[PDB]
């Protein structure tokens, strides 16, 4: 049943763990730079540990 | 002193690297997603402009010479004394020898 086809789309992945975990941590509403200053710090140490 | 302001080159050196590093890392996030023409934080930014002015301040302190411009004052100490012996016409004559002789 796959040779008359009449339609056809291509479509991507949804994401990567890594990837997707670098995009949630940098995703910040609001916070003072004490804030921002924690998260890296925390990024860099999960960083420092893979 | 001077190896305290080496130290303190060092660790803004460092400081700027670490700078650098969160920017690599904001950028590869923003490759990530779709649009959001967003610039980098501005906490970030601020420590980067710190760890530049930091190591611009040891970068002149670890090379001070200054050295006098006129020609007088570094022979102003200098006694004739010395000047009257010189390293080429050196007579081996003296009482001391022989009295540095037996011991």
């Amino acid at each position: 049943s796959l040779a008359e086809v009449v339609c056809l789309e291509m479509v991507d992945l949804p994401l990567t763990g890594a990837q997707a975990e670098l995009e949630g941590e940098f995703g910040k509403k609001a916070d003072g730079l004490l804030g921002m200053f924690l998260k890296r710090l925390s990024s860099q140490l999960i960083l420092l540990q893979a | 002193a001077p190896s305290l302001w080496k130290g303190l080159v060092g660790i803004g050196l460092f400081a700027l690297a670490h700078a650098a590093f969160s920017a690599a890392q904001h950028r590869s996030y923003m490759r990530l997603t779709e649009k959001e023409d967003e610039s980098l934080p501005i906490d970030i930014v601020l420590q980067t402009l710190l760890a530049f002015a930091v190591t611009c301040y040891g970068i002149v302190h670890i090379a001070g010479e200054f050295k006098d411009m006129d020609a007088t004052s570094e022979l102003k100490n200098k006694t004739f004394d010395t000047l009257r012996n010189h390293p080429s016409f050196y007579v081996f004559n003296h009482r001391g020898r022989v009295l540095f002789r037996p011991s």
